[PDB]
């Protein structure tokens, strides 16, 4: 049969649960993108193992097309697959999910071609590649090197499914609106609600006289709460805080300017709210366990 | 070493005699007993460990699938070596799409092809333009039919988007464009690319007259620098960053203006990289020997005077690029009297 | 043996995937209960 | 709602009205409370003492998000951000 799009979350979710993996629910906030998730920046720091698989939405306005482009859209679901310390059988297990997906390996050309990725906005980098499938980038992989500005010890292994594009590919459909998600209904007749209105609130209705006042509120509050040694909802603040520049510069009310200077102050609070997380865990003991040599 | 074993660890791992082959195929892991008896073995595994040997196996198959259809692959140097060290045992196989992508430039094509998915365009023996078929490179051992059924629908998915994007920039001239550009910084301290096309266009007369080319050119090179560098602010150089230059020619010639300017707008960027070709119209140095000059006076006057690592804004490329086109062209000229005048139209 | 958390959900899932309902994702906002969701309300 | 053994681990509800508009037809909601379930059919009597999977628990992770979660809501949620947001 043909695979639909929600059992493939059935099957990359009952997998990595027999690996070991602890599989949680998505993000709260909106988040920009798949890594900002409080469940990956803040608990790659620090000597504890961590082997966490889960799926969130991520939205991103500048990529907002009015959802008729087939290829970009303003809200897209990932996987996230993060292992601590790496196990040696990196993608190895990888190729196994990839098995027991339902697309078989020894009749795709499944290759990897070398990607650095590197993000300044919250002072991260590494090195890995991106897995092509007959010319389709459907996955990232990536070992770690450095988070916020600590450096990471031991260094951790994140594999991102882009799993709009999987089945886009593996189905034989054209458009996006064409995936199935279950048999009987269809992705671009009950994930569009959610597109359309949007794309028009991001474009040209986004009113720009709270977002610019409620940005630096945000900031404010987040370095108050900094201040008093609470790291979780500091963090929690920064998110939304950065989701308001974003949404700034879909509207295109940020200058060339301004932008060196909301990514400076943004890089500045995300590194000294970093460095707390970690003196914060120190002082408890380390519960889940402690990586020597 | 012969048959013994040299016992030395490194990284946590102990050297022993076992190597692995292509992954999921039948020696995923195999022994070697003794080291004279190795070269024979990858071979046997179907991997092609010499450098310069699957190079000869690549071009060797790749210009037979080319006849088939009756034309010839296009082989940069740049392309083929970077595609040799990206498989393990080569494997070429041709596919095609449908040919109402042919109305797109020729130049974009072949950049969709070369730089994003890293196939090899066919070209027709007679009548040298683009065909409708491209050659891509396996790895392994992989069903024929599902590699082709499943690239050629990536391949027209990236045209589908190049047309749309062609199309949206074609309904309105160029004209237009030369106004929106206000978008792209060039320096914090200096400004946009509008305040810089103005200084150009103001100072184009002084240099025009210090090379001593004719009066009676001098109309022209005035209207060239009222459209020269404005394909920076079209849709199709937005992504297609390595276009820039050329797509203003294009447009231009599309626009129906005399093919005495179209030359100068796309020599305004030459050379772009290494080895490159040098301008060769008289109107187009001028706007390039202009253009180098007003882009080191003012970044000079800011100073930012690069060090021998860093490269802000790589400016030895710059001069290098100046006394290339002054020396390669054998035209007279005096640095310290241009200069000034440059930097006269400077704002500070 | 003993029933875990993190399988309930797997359980309380894919039974209510074959009697013909769509599993789909979590709110996005903090909401207040478990009724107030766009997925239910409107 | 459901008492299964005095515990009350289930709300079934058919609806009638929605807003301000008459239900047309009405819909059935079912609720499960998926923290006590657990809580009782386990046997633990604290609620930290759930095991969240073979190997860990659900006290040891979900604290985290407790804890501080409860200290701002007591006493250090600024009040002077939250009249002036919900207006």
């Amino acid at each position: 049969s043909v695979l639909t799009f929600q059992q493939a979350i059935q099957r990359l979710q009952d997998y990595w649960a027999s690996v070991g993996c602890a599989v949680m629910q998505c993000s709260n906030t909106e988040v920009g993108a798949g890594t900002m998730n409080p469940l990956t920046f803040l608990r790659v720091l620090g000597p504890e193992p961590w082997n966490v698989a889960y799926v969130e939405p991520s939205i991103r306005p500048d990529d907002s097309r009015y959802g008729d482009n087939p290829n970009r859209l303003q809200r897209h679901t990932q996987f996230q697959v993060i292992l601590k310390p790496d196990p040696g059988n990196s993608q190895d297990l990888f190729l196994h999910s990839l098995s027991a997906l339902g697309i078989n390996v020894r009749e795709h050309d499944i290759r990897f071609v070398e990607d650095n990725w590197e993000s300044p906005v919250l002072g991260a980098w590494g090195l890995g590649w991106e897995v092509w499938m007959d010319g389709m980038e459907i996955t990232q992989f990536t070992y770690f090197q450095q988070s916020g500005s600590l450096p990471l010890l031991p260094v951790s292994v994140e594999i991102t499914y882009g799993l709009e594009r999987i089945l886009m590919s593996l189905q034989g459909v054209d458009h996006f609106k064409n995936i199935q998600y279950t048999k009987g209904i269809t992705y671009g007749e009950l994930f569009l609600e959610n597109e359309k209105e949007m794309s028009a609130y991001y474009l040209e209705h986004a009113n720009v006289d709270n977002i610019q006042k409620h940005f630096d509120d945000f900031e404010e509050e987040a370095r108050s709460l900094l201040s008093l040694w609470l790291p979780i909802p500091a963090y929690d603040h920064v998110l939304k805080a950065s989701h308001a520049f974003n949404i700034l510069d879909s509207r295109g009310f940020v200058g060339v300017t301004e932008r060196a200077r909301y990514f400076g102050r943004m890089r500045s609070l995300a590194r000294q709210c970093a460095q707390l997380w970690v003196k914060t865990r120190e002082n408890l003991g380390y519960p889940l366990g402690t990586y020597q040599e | 070493h012969g048959d013994l074993i040299v016992p030395f660890c490194f990284a946590g791992i102990s050297s022993g005699n076992q190597s692995c082959g292509l992954r999921n195929s039948s020696l995923a892991n195999f022994k070697v007993e003794a080291a004279e008896l190795y070269l024979h073995t990858l071979e046997k595994a179907g991997i092609l460990i010499d450098m310069q040997e699957r190079k000869q196996r690549i071009l060797h198959d790749s210009s037979i699938l080319a006849e088939g259809v009756g034309g010839d692959i296009i082989a940069p140097d740049s392309l083929v070596q970077e595609v040799i060290n990206l498989v393990e045992a080569p494997m070429p196989i041709i596919g095609r799409y449908d040919v109402s992508f042919l109305a797109l430039p020729k130049d974009v094509l072949i950049t969709v092809m070369q730089k994003h998915q890293k196939y090899f365009p066919v070209t027709s023996k007679t009548m040298g333009n683009l065909l409708p078929c491209f050659i891509t490179v396996a790895n392994g051992a992989i069903k024929e039919e599902v590699v082709r059924k499943g690239n050629e629908a990536v391949l027209r998915a990236r045209y589908e988007d190049a047309k749309f994007f062609y199309k949206m920039d074609t309904q309105k001239k160029l004209s237009e464009f030369r106004d929106q550009l206000s978008s792209i910084l060039f320096h914090e301290r200096l400004g946009t690319m509008l305040d810089k096309m103005k200084r150009v266009e103001n100072t184009v007369a002084e240099v025009a007259l210090l090379l001593g080319i004719n009066e009676k050119m001098i109309p022209a090179i005035k209207d060239a620098a009222a459209l020269a560098m404005s394909d920076l602010a079209t849709n199709i150089v937005t992504e297609f960053t390595s276009l820039a230059g050329i797509m203003a020619r294009h447009y231009a010639l599309r626009d129906g203006l005399s093919e005495q300017i179209a030359e100068a707008l796309f020599e305004i960027t030459l050379p772009r990289f290494s080895g490159d070709v040098f301008p060769k119209t008289d109107p187009g140095i001028v706007l390039a020997v202009t253009d180098r000059l007003d882009s080191l006076v003012g970044l000079f006057g800011a100073g930012c005077q690069p060090s021998s690592t860093n490269d802000p804004f790589g400016l030895r490329r710059i001069s290098y690029g100046l006394v290339q086109i002054l020396v390669e062209n054998k035209k007279n000229f005096d640095l310290t009297k241009a200069l000034t005048l440059v930097a006269e139209e400077q704002p500070i």
